[PDB]
RNA sequence: CGCUCUAAUUGGAUGGAAGCAGGGGCGAGAGCUCCUGUGGACCGAUUAGUGACGAAAAUCCUGGCCAUAGUAGCAGCGAUA
RNA sequence: ACCCUCAGAAGGGAGGCGAAAUAGAGCAUGAAAUCAGUUGGCGAUCGAGCGACAGGGCAUACAAGGUCCCUUGACGAAUGACCGAGACGCGAGUCUCCAGUAAGACUCACGGGAAGCCGAUGUUCUGUCGUACGUUUUGAAAAACGAGCCAGGGAGUGUGUC
């Protein structure tokens, strides 16, 4: 009648008071777009970041309004860097044997796109039984 | 035509720029101001030099135009505009909610704002806006 | 060539197309724009009046240098593109024909969709002065038409 | 960080590979990854190598395309048809 | 194929084949520039490096993000009072006490609420800052040089010796 996701979709990880604080910080502070200078001015200039090299470049010179230059001071906290917005650390899975050694309390799973529907069915049931959430579940008709 | 003014100001024997500065501040604060008796409004100084400045503004112009009002109606309105950011959205709304008048079209007598009145018994070197307009060539209709 | 850019329910609709027509694309946009919404029969009477010179086609986008016409309402510049109108009459002859064969009242049907697409150019070359040659091309136009039951 | 091909180790794909379009997540970032659609047969990862390995520019090269514009020309000539 | 249309071996429509005709003839895929139609946002009183960062309007099928708002309460850095009491100053105003107190960013807990709702994306409005880029140059927005736009192509290589 309706569509429902396979697995433990609502599962949340158990993070320490510090890791939960830092995750909430990352989410609040955020970061600038960091797109290439004048990407919007020319279609041939892509959004991808390149260091402003021009001796007169307004962005290189740090002129306010011309965008933030990439620096190390923009890095996210070590304790939380790379975590999914849920708080989970991602583990890329290709087969059933890749689900072994995974802690479903702290790590969630993301099945590779290249993996077919047949192998996905076997991974998704063996993930639910092992207490691991799949970030990209199959939506079956129930 | 009817104009629902919150504040009705009496310009009679009052220093134009000082009234204008306050009428501007009020218009930006969302007040609907109406300046009354502007023919009788005052501007201090040597008449001969005051008239020169205003006569020059009338002589200034080209094909693009420099429309300068000769009537006291418009002179006071232009003085208020110079104290407002009339080109911006917020500033235009403020300006359009301010109207200057010849005489008093209302029943109510206007209020005299603080620091604006000039003691005629203490001053000899001043001019009335109507006197400026008569010299500029405007048709006396007050 | 093109394909129909809009969906059409076969039960309440009639389709028609023109392929690689050597006529002005700029004139075709103007005609399509003006006949849209009109009844198939209204469109035929309109285009015949254009060919005759009694009704101007409003040129809203491709109007540079075009003189104003009094009969144009809401706008100023217009012309009488007879070649492109004669081609649109063939499109409406085909559509109303396909419509009648299906059991509909062809003439009474509304023009739900009509759009022209520049499908290419038939290339030509014109010899200029100083031993040089420049392009002298002909536009190749496709136009789709979807007649709908009122 | 990314690209090519080699090798070892190890994976994915017609229960839908690469590519492309739109969209979600991560990384300060080079960039990584997922979802949907399209596509319809290939594609990775790690390690050690290989290099015809990264473009916004050079009056750069080739191709394609827009505005210019339904504009100029389709008159001028002692042969005005 | 057949049928209809047409001046018509054209083209079109209907139809047939095939997993697929958006595989139908320079016919795998089918990007950008760009064009037609159309959707969303803005729009005929208003100002121009086209944006970055903040914050509002309107817009949003699913999926791949799930947060967000308000009462109250806990914690509470730097900073930090009003009122009042007393005491000065020609005066604007100030000192002492109340008090490092109330307050104070973030974060959290209970209760209540939102699912176009939070993020995010499109567009537009407001604030702040802002005259491209690369090169030449002491000094470039430059009335110094280069490019119409897009795609693809386009520059430290080999041998020998040190
Ligand atoms: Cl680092
Ligand atoms: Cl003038
Ligand atoms: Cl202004
Ligand atoms: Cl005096
Ligand atoms: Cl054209
Ligand atoms: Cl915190
Ligand atoms: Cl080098
Ligand atoms: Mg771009
Ligand atoms: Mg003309
Ligand atoms: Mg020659
Ligand atoms: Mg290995
Ligand atoms: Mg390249
Ligand atoms: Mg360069
Ligand atoms: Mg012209
Ligand atoms: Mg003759
Ligand atoms: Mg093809
Ligand atoms: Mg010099
Ligand atoms: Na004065
Ligand atoms: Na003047
Ligand atoms: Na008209
Ligand atoms: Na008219
Ligand atoms: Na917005
Ligand atoms: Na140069
Ligand atoms: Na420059
Ligand atoms: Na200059
Ligand atoms: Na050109
Ligand atoms: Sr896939
Ligand atoms: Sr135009
Ligand atoms: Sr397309
Ligand atoms: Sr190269
Ligand atoms: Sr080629
Ligand atoms: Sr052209
Ligand atoms: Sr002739
Ligand atoms: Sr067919
Ligand atoms: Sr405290």
């Amino acid at each position: 009648t309706e569509l429902q996701a396979r697995g433990l979709t609502e599962k949340t990880p158990d993070l320490s008071d510090e890791d939960a604080r830092l995750l909430t910080q990352r989410h609040r502070v955020g970061k600038p777009q960091f797109n290439r200078q004048d990407h919007h001015k020319k279609k041939r200039v892509s959004t991808s970041w390149r260091k402003p090299r021009g001796q007169l470049s307004k962005q290189r010179r740090g002129i306010k309004g011309k965008g933030d230059t990439v620096e190390a001071g923009f890095r996210s906290p070590t304790a939380v860097r790379g975590k999914h917005p849920s708080g989970f650390e991602e583990v890329r899975v290709h087969n059933v044997d890749d689900l072994e050694g995974v802690d479903g309390d702290t790590e969630a799973v993301r099945i590779a796109s290249k993996v077919g529907a047949r192998k996905r069915e076997r991974i998704e049931e063996e993930a639910e039984d092992a207490g691991i959430r799949v970030l990209n579940p199959t939506y079956v008709e129930v | 035509a009817e104009f629902d003014a919150d504040v009705i100001v009496d310009a009679r024997d009052c220093i134009m720029g000082r009234v204008a500065s306050q009428v501007a501040e009020q218009a930006l604060d969302g007040e609907t101001v109406a300046v009354v008796n502007a023919e009788r409004a005052v501007i201090t100084g040597r008449e001969e030099q005051i008239v020169e400045k205003y006569e020059k503004r009338v002589d200034i112009g080209n094909d693009n135009g420099y429309f300068y009002p000769k009537r006291p109606d418009g002179i006071f309105k232009r003085t208020i505009r110079g104290m407002l950011p009339h080109k911006k959205q917020r500033g235009r709304e403020a300006f359009e909610s301010v109207r200057v008048y010849l005489g008093n079209p209302y029943d109510e007598d206007g209020e005299v704002l603080d620091g604006t009145s000039l003691d005629r018994l203490s001053n000899i070197k001043f001019v009335t806006l109507g006197e400026i307009s008569e010299t500029l060539g405007a048709n006396k209709t007050w | 060539g093109i394909s129909y850019s809009v969906e059409a329910d076969p039960d309440t609709t009639a389709k028609a197309m023109l392929r690689e027509r050597q006529m002005s694309f700029k004139h075709s946009k103007a005609i399509a724009r003006e006949i849209k919404g009109k009844t198939a029969g209204e469109a035929v009477d309109y285009l015949e009046a254009v060919i005759e010179g009694d009704q101007p086609v409003p040129f809203k986008q491709h109007n540079s240098g075009v003189g104003h016409k009094s009969k144009v309402d809401g706008w100023d510049a217009g012309r009488y593109p007879e070649k492109a109108s004669k081609a649109f009459l063939d499109l409406l002859e085909n559509a109303v024909g396909n419509a009648d064969h299906q059991g509909f009242d062809g003439e009474a049907m509304t023009i739900k969709h009509v759009a022209a697409h520049k499908v290419g150019e038939q290339q030509g070359r014109k010899p200029r002065a100083m031993g040089r040659a420049s392009a002298w091309n002909s536009p190749q136009v496709d136009v789709e038409l979807i007649l709908e039951e009122p």
